[PDB]
């Protein structure tokens, strides 16, 4: 959770983030995930790369990616990682799904590499 | 597991 602009990073970043930001179920994915105050022991025992809206919306503004695949990759490193933590049928398992078609869906409209 | 987060309110 570092951070330190093509026109596929910029739809990401207008667009994209934007659509999943407004929506009502992304809270949780908002901000870093606090083992401590959700008391989740093992969770950076199974998560190596943690990810978040906030780093990469940060990652977005501050120039960080130099191709739209580095920050796509970051939006499914999110998704990867609720997947493989929690169980199928929780709640936040869920949100994810609904967050990755509508992440699926406006990616589908991002303008054409070259 | 989290726990609930509302669905199903």
């Amino acid at each position: 959770y570092i951070n330190t602009l093509t026109n596929q990073l910029q739809f990401l970043q207008r667009v994209v983030l934007k659509a999943l930001w407004k929506h009502g179920f992304s809270w949780p994915f908002q901000q870093p995930v606090d083992a401590v105050k959700l008391k989740l022991p093992d969770y950076y025992t199974i998560i190596k790369t943690p990810m978040d809206l906030n780093t990469i919306k940060k990652r977005l503004e501050n120039k960080y990616y130099e191709k739209a695949s580095e920050c796509i990759e970051d939006f499914n490193t999110m998704f990867s990682n609720c997947y493989l933590y929690n169980k199928t049928g929780d709640d936040i398992v869920v949100m994810a799904q609904a967050l990755e078609k509508l992440f699926m869906q406006k990616l589908s409209q991002m303008p054409q590499e070259e | 597991g989290k726990g609930g987060k509302g669905l199903g309110k």
